């Protein structure tokens, strides 16, 4: 039982240990929810969330004076892993089953299954192991402290002309110099990250229509919903009311039904960090030519050359990876609930568990010259104290803590 | 005026309240720090026939201020009148308490100028007083138990909380059976008689006329007609106007005055503007539907499934809306505009 | 591919995220949060989108105007897509 | 390439908030600081592929005005000289601004202010603004016998020679009898506030031009604004779906004598084809913005002891001689002004 | 070396290796001539009372004075040492003076440089001089790395009977100490150690005293009720350790309705009698500010009031104003406003002093309160930290003291107006602790307010003034006792 | 606990203010002179005959100060004056701390004063005192605190410094 | 041999303890200067410590605990500036908790024990 955690310079030693304890059938099944597949007698080890390493002090310790965080590698302690990875891939899909966020709880290993080829588990060769991760980009917790469409000079005029009349105050064509008091129509070297713009539902049910339109109005790809899709701002300035109908990663407060979860009952993340760079989810990416001109506004924009992005951020509770499909090609490999990306993720492994983490820093070097903003708990008395077991000992997650919390310029 | 009372400042006040008219001002218990929670009667003492009791608590949370002082500046307006027609009739036909603060730990604790928009809000155990209260749907709050103490021994008719953060009138049952935070309306037997007593106090205030409130954190609150639900509005576990209709037979109204919890003083008298006819016309509408006597016995109503019981001298004051009803004792009358229609069993 | 992009979960267990499955009751504004399982695997979160494309919102819904969507005919890369100065 | 540069105090030693809200339209508004720092700026082509620059900074002389006005050297003033290496500054250079070494070698420019954007709602700031204080850096100081040197290595960059985001054709021979120079322009949403696209991405553009797709020029002695057609230099690039992204090869804008050289790819958990849209290589590390500053003198201070800050200063300003040396009758004075008569691209 | 060339460069961030910080600052400076390189006897008698009596001289010295934590860290800076460290002390500091000019000022205004003046410059190594530093006075170098400062003139005071001297008075001559005169091109430094001074507290304890006990099993011991300390009479559990020392303070309510209506500022006030003079007891022993939700209340006498930006010098309002609490402390420390106990005779005791197994807390420091103070050449000291806060040091920092050098236009007292203006870097080396907390929940981090303000907080305003909004304490971390 | 860390607070909902405290209960020293890193906090040395901790509180309510702690997140001179004169409760000796009057047993050695006009005087120059006397617990843990004076423990002894799958858990 | 004895100090300390401070430059430190507007009413007014309101200044130290024989103008008369006088009170408390009505009380300081920042000196020899 080691359930430590060790700072030592850019590296961070996360371990944890954890109390643990079916039927192959041939399962299967709206025709956007029908399934085929294999419910295995197999038990599976899954530690993809955060807070199985992390515990709510750590996660403090690490979002507030680090501008970026990637596991190096893991050492599991206890069956089979799948090193050359043969079966499918059931972790990375924000499965429950994983190690418990508090080390005192016991769980149960959850059952493994897969869909579609058969396999058959007992066909390999079934403790302890390592694995190495691979070298995969420090995730960006942090926010920008300057937003893309401003970081020009505010003093200086720039050389380029943009054309701003057409019409004598008869047509005609008059240009003028970008400066600090038209800094929208200044020359910019970069456009926002691409949008799948999504409904926008207010937390204020008043606001919203009185019709059943969680699926019927939904960003859904072809017929899945993108949930959460691509890395997009839930909502603009002073809009913290809106957020996408199915572009957040929503989590699970403490006993929160299966379904039919209220509002008060759920915890909803908010990407705006991510709006000085990602547009925002439920508003149109922009606005193109179409022909008296004709303007089109446009709510899905893929990728363009000039285009920067940041990812989803994670949570404590959020995944912490996922595998890239074996797939020939594909554009910015990065899991869309936010995380790491590994061609070769640690392998899925089908009494005590133990599972230690190193994961390498990135030392936060700003000479920003004013107090940031860190994650702090409520100074005013609360009935029970927040990430901590309550009277009759349930361990619970008030909110959902972000990651980017350090500020950094564009 | 321009200025808050403080400790022994709202005694004071009361006391020169009454020395101005008549009244009686007592405590019907302590808070947690021992400050006395003070009551102000005009007419502790017996409890005289034919008078329909009216008690207005305020200061419910210690931060919203504004129902302190114009609780005090009615106080003081009510005997200057009757001492001075329509006060003289109010306070010789109506028995009516007054009660600036239940909570004077979190007025002492509350700040200048925070307007809401920690803070005093709940007393000095931390517990909410507006949530301390049994729901249909203690010992750590002395200041609520003392209230329902206060409240069995009497037979309160019509009751009115003044609070902060907002400016509106919301009438009982502010939870809701399904517990959803807004959106779900929960209708009373006596909605009926809770939305025009709403109504009443909203038309005299010169901004709860127009149901949108104008202030930081809503914008769009446009509430229709200045009145609302509190389930409706937000829902509130264990609040007191609830209680007040359940396991009493009050009829207690929320009133929310000014969205600025805690206004600097220069703004008070404005605020008394705002509410010296409102407040009157509140108590002035206790004399509304039938009014009789009959000794614990229950009188109701056909159509409403809300029974109330007579006092301890049989005396029963069935708040109604104008209209025709079958009453019922157990052990066709008209109700007009106005003064409420004797009946006598 | 043995599998598919949308179908390469746990068909037995159930998500921790949540997903807004209805908006109104059975009728009056409300919201409504539901587990991803093997029932309703189409709601559940993925990682990944395919290399109609899909749908899109096409406007803001309100009390007053429903929310209409829009068919992708043609969609661009986008992050977790998998299917000269530069190329792609 | 030599140049003559004079700098002047700016914001009188101050760092001065500075913002623009609504109560203008929303999509202008901003907030940030200007900051008594001036900065070097050789972005232009006219002040394949850059290998490493030199760049040095010699010859200063610091003097006085003192008001008639009479001008004296000031041989024991200094001024404060560093560069951002570390890029901890918010990099304005690549926006294209003014203030960048003359395209003539004779011609003596004045410093550009440098001043930086921030986080903004409205006209008022957010929690998560930043404020950079530009003395808290370590700084060399040059009197008039001190010189500053410095060396950056240029990243690896492909060496300067498709999807399409629909522009609203214009033409040259004076189009629509309406302004649709702004309404129908083609822009970008972000935060709720509309930026125009301007030059978007690299597209094909004989009268025929995109509204605002295009890198337009400025004649010599040309108007700050409402500038005639006469007076720009329009530079040339030669189901309906009218947006579309990645799929496919293209092009990058191609550069021009009188346009940006480098810009900085902003520090980003991803970007597509990181080529600035202005033309010009992209640079995650780019060359360090070079901040430059008079060192307050104080004016005499009072007998007794004051705690407020010195707010009286003896007028200063610094000229000297600044070198970049980068390893990778038209165009000629008329009354001795240098003009640029057509903008020459690479291709 | 030369009149053309730079003697100094601008040195001014701060480096982080592990546990330790170094925080270097350089600001302009600018040393006008003082009492016309006079010293002149001043003094305060009752005929003012008797216990503002002063004696004393002023001197035509100025003194370098960077005994405010602002001085060297940034806002930033602060928020890395107070959300990651329980406990910081100086190490060691480097002191450099440089691009030193000399000006000389001619009306008919104006104002050219003297090549050949020079200033004298020199450290009290030794401590020969009045320790004049850690006073809290004006003067430090600014928060702000832009801001030009005025140097302030140096004083000091001796033994007064009223407004006169005493035998035992001493006078200083500050030129008969060797200083070293510096041209437009020389420079001045020196290094100076200090000596070990033990970590100051940036942590709030996690338990009161009173509460170190097991909540579940009852004590083997009886108190007379008998009965066993258990959970339910945890008061009577008998305990290892007392409280802090106590001087109580009167008790005063930033709600000005529910103080008294009297002007009781000083004769209420805590104050302490020495040789007849009574004198305010300002800021006191380190207690608690004030009990649990009582915010409010602040003792008269007994905290740091620092002065927000544009702050009357005397008659400030409470909203110009930024009042430190030292609430962190009720764990240990007694609340400063009420009694210290109650003894038997019973009687509230409202002084106590230092009683065995008593443990408090030191007075907490602030990003614009002092770091060090000398401590008095005494034979005896309890506890020999300051009262303000920071480090109580036996041989502090030497004083740098500045002067310009007289020109001349009996003794001659024609001078040429001059005044000089050059750099001064002050580096210090911080030793940090780091924390090692088992704590599951996340602590208080000090971090600044998300939502959206007119003007960034720790920064400057449009007018180009900087400002510190409020005064950011240190003890954010928790360390149970 | 049945294997549970349950929160134990107790209000002044019968029990006074002096007696309120919150904490933890976890489901995890007695008679010359005599968690290795001191992480938890140290409820040894208080003369107790279960491992449960207290932390700040402010009555039943916890404020945000107060620290959870997990264990299973874990892997002096020889023993031989000052006054506070001594006299059940209302004139017992006590001191007051954070508005909260604890009796002072069996405080400084010299009603509650042992083990089961100048009233009170602290430390002066020239003072000597002797130590209570041992029989009972061996040593205390000194506080960490920035100052203490006679770090003894007025308990006696030795003061050291360094002395079908389902989400819900299982129970 | 004698042990390392405290090096007893024969001289007379130059300085009185609460005149450590710079007697030409304020203190950024305010103080209560007030309470009651000079009908006269209640308010907070608070002043920077300065060469003429020099009792009321912040300082670091106390004197030691209640010793100089005698004051100014009445032998230990050498320690009076660290050392309160044998023949008086030590200092100035709060005795009561202020309220609207109940006026603050005062006490005087007879005994008082060491306290942190507090300095003294040792009778002298003969």
């Amino acid at each position: 039982w080691h359930c430590d955690s060790t700072w030592l310079g850019d590296r961070v030693i996360t371990t944890s240990t954890r109390t643990w304890a079916y039927n192959y059938k041939q399962i299967s099944n709206t025709n956007d929810n029908t399934y085929f597949g294999y419910s295995t007698p197999w038990g599976y080890f899954d530690f993809n969330r955060f807070h199985c390493h992390f515990s709510p002090r750590d996660w403090q310790r690490l979002i507030n004076n680090n501008w970026g965080f990637r596991p190096k590698r893991l050492s599991f302690k206890l069956v089979f892993t799948d090193s050359e990875y043969q079966l499918p891939y059931v972790l990375g899909s924000a499965h429950q089953g994983c190690l418990p966020p508090f080390p005192a709880d016991v769980f149960m290993i959850p059952q493994y299954g897969y869909l579609t080829s058969f396999y058959c588990l007992e066909y390999f060769p079934s403790f302890q192991f390592t694995y190495t991760f691979e070298d995969v980009p420090f995730h960006s917790s942090y926010a920008h402290s300057q937003s893309l469409d401003r970081l020009m000079n505010p003093l200086i005029d720039q050389y380029l002309y943009y054309l701003s009349r057409t019409q004598t105050t008869t047509q005609t064509l008059g240009f003028s110099q970008g400066g600090p008091n038209t800094m929208a129509n200044q020359a910019k070297n970069w456009l926002p990250g691409p949008c799948y713009r999504q409904q926008r539902v207010s937390t204020t049910t008043g606001q919203n229509n009185n019709s059943n339109f969680a699926w019927t109005a939904g960003t859904k790809y072809h017929n899945s919903l993108a949930n959460p899709g691509i890395a997009m701002a839930t909502h603009k300035d002073d809009e913290e009311r809106f957020f996408p109908s199915n572009g957040i990663l929503i989590f699970g407060k403490q006993n929160a039904a299966r379904d039919n979860a209220d509002y008060s009952d759920v915890m909803l993340t908010s990407e705006e960090e991510i709006k000085t760079t990602n547009p925002v989810a439920t508003e149109e990416y922009g606005i193109v030519a179409d022909n008296a001109p004709q303007i089109g506004t446009v709510n899905s924009q893929g990728a363009l050359p000039g285009m920067v992005w940041q990812n989803r951020d994670v949570y404590l509770q959020g995944p912490i990876w996922a595998k890239i499909p074996h797939t020939d090609g594909n554009f910015h490999p990065s899991p869309l609930m936010g995380g790491f990306g590994l061609k070769h993720p640690p392998p899925q492994i089908l009494g005590q568990v133990s599972v230690e983490i190193e994961w390498e820093l990135q030392k936060e070097n700003s000479k920003r010259w004013n107090p940031e903003i860190q994650y702090t708990s409520n100074y005013y008395k609360s009935t029970s104290v927040d990430f901590a077991v309550n009277t009759e000992g349930v361990y619970s997650e008030p909110r959902p803590i972000g990651t980017r919390y350090l500020t950094r310029n564009l | 005026f321009d200025r808050y009372y403080h400790e022994e400042e709202l005694e004071s006040a009361l006391r020169e309240a009454a020395a101005a008219g008549l009244a009686r001002l007592f405590s019907i218990g302590r808070s947690v720090e021992g400050r006395p929670l003070w009551v102000l009667r005009l007419t502790a003492g017996p409890l005289l026939p034919g008078r329909p009791q009216v008690k207005l608590v305020g200061n419910m949370h210690g931060d919203e201020t504004v129902s302190r002082q114009v609780l005090i500046y009615l106080a003081r307006e009510l005997a200057a009148g009757y001492r001075r027609p329509r006060l003289v009739r109010l306070l010789n036909t109506t028995d009516v308490y007054l009660l600036p603060s239940l909570n004077p730990d979190g007025f002492e604790r509350a700040r200048e100028g925070d307007c809401g928009f920690a803070s005093g809000r709940d007393n000095s155990r931390g517990r909410d007083l507006n949530r301390s209260f049994p729901d249909q749907f203690l010992d750590e709050v002395p200041e609520v138990r003392a209230l329902i103490e206060w409240i069995r021994r009497n037979k309160f008719v019509l009751s009115g909380n003044l609070h902060g953060g907002s400016v509106v009138a919301s009438y009982p049952f502010d939870d809701s059976p399904e517990h959803k935070a807004t959106g779900i309306y929960s209708k009373t037997s006596d909605d009926e008689v809770f939305k025009y007593l709403a109504k009443a106090y909203a038309s005299n205030h010169p901004i709860m006329k127009t149901g949108e409130p104008h202030c930081p954190g809503d914008e769009d609150e446009t509430f229709k007609d200045g009145i609302t639900n509190g389930a409706h509005w937000y829902d509130v576990e264990g609040g007191m106007q609830d209680y007040n209709y359940v396991w009493a037979n009050c009829f207690e109204i929320t009133l929310e005055l000014s969205c600025c919890k805690y206004p600097p003083a220069s703004q008070l008298r404005q605020e008394w503007e705002n509410n010296r006819e409102s407040l009157i016309t509140l108590i002035e509408k206790v004399h509304i539907g039938v009014k009789g006597f009959v000794e614990n016995a229950t009188i109701s109503v056909a159509g409403i499934n809300h029974n109330i019981t007579t006092g301890r001298f049989g005396d029963f004051y069935r708040l109604l809306v104008p209209g025709t009803y079958n009453l019922t004792v157990v052990l066709n009358v008209v109700v007009k505009e106005g003064p409420a229609t004797e009946v006598d069993f």
